[PDB]
């Protein structure tokens, strides 16, 4: 189908953006950003930069990312300047531990299923929290999802100061149809768009034909694979 | 004695190992209590991948040391 889907390539796209584009953090693919520990993380992590800000050799032990070394956490925290966290929707399902249970095997039944990645994109530079979605509605309604993000960027106006966040929903045209399993590509290429430009439209970077469209993301695909290719290693980033 | 290897998903997996036992023999308990071989997954400890063929000795992986596990996890 694609090869961005396995949560081992899309950490190594977020370490292909942070070579391509230095002001952005890789993610953490160790605790699992779900929907309910999806909001809780993303204030502890941007916190626990700005507890970055003033000196500070204590705190980023414990909110390090298990794949990081917390002095290079402390110092990827320190340069960045945008922070994506991607989030694993199922809409068959409404609790941590069976959404869990759900992936400890789904990992090792190994099929995906009815599985769908979705990506916010908090940038402390433009106090701006983007959201995408692949499908755009199918983790949520587009204007009460826009809320819980409404509701987290006030929260992230709070504990860094110039206000709260700016909201933009990436997701306008539904890109994907059926039966694709492509969603974590259109992540990785959401974030590639948003990098190179963060007030980019996807209505014009996407062709308004659906089979353009498709063959325009397997030549991304096939052009990140293979600049992904030589990332062997999962560790983040030393340079 | 033993340690401890978190994961992907929370689901801290209880282990009780020796200072060198290797890096394939607890991923042999790991498909010996939840089924999936060691080839795998990949072990990391203090940001740093263990490599299949060393032995806790080498790491300083005392009682109880977090570990943690990567999966390959399909979305």
């Amino acid at each position: 189908p694609g090869r961005l889907e396995d949560n081992e390539h899309l950490f190594q796209f977020s370490c292909l953006m942070q070579n391509k584009h230095r002001r952005v953090l890789p993610i953490d693919i160790c605790n699992p950003l779900t929907k309910f520990n999806f909001l809780e993380c993303i204030c502890n992590c941007l916190m626990t930069k700005q507890s970055v800000n003033v000196n500070e050799t204590d705190m980023c032990e414990l909110f390090c990312p298990p794949t990081c070394t917390p002095e290079n956490y402390r110092r990827l925290l320190c340069t960045s300047s945008v922070f994506p966290f991607v989030m694993w929707h199922d809409p068959s399902a409404d609790t941590q531990e069976a959404m869990l249970t759900k992936m400890d095997q789904t990992m090792s039944s190994g099929r995906v299923g009815n599985s769908h990645w979705v990506l916010v994109i908090v940038d402390i530079e433009y106090r701006c929290v983007t959201f995408f979605d692949s499908l755009c509605d199918y983790v949520a309604s587009p204007q009460q999802m826009r809320e819980q993000l409404e509701g987290l960027a006030v929260s992230l106006g709070a504990i860094y100061p110039k206000s709260p966040f700016q909201v933009r929903i990436g997701s306008t045209v539904k890109v994907q149809s059926p039966g694709e399993f492509t969603c974590g590509a259109w992540c990785c290429q959401f974030l590639a768009w948003y990098l190179e430009n963060p007030d980019f439209d996807l209505e014009e970077k996407v062709p308004t034909n659906p089979s353009e469209r498709r063959a325009l993301l397997a030549d991304f695909i096939s052009t990140t694979e293979q600049a992904m290719s030589r990332y062997s290693s999962l560790s983040w980033p030393t340079t | 004695m033993q340690i401890f290897v978190k994961t992907l998903t929370g689901k801290t997996i209880t282990l009780e190992v020796e200072p060198s036992d290797t890096i394939e023999n607890v991923k042999a308990k790991i498909q010996d209590k939840e089924g999936i071989p060691p080839d795998q997954q990949r072990l990391i400890f203090a940001g740093k991948q263990l490599e299949d063929g060393r032995t806790l000795s080498d790491y300083n992986i005392q009682k109880e040391s977090t570990l943690h596990l990567v999966l390959r996890l399909r979305g």
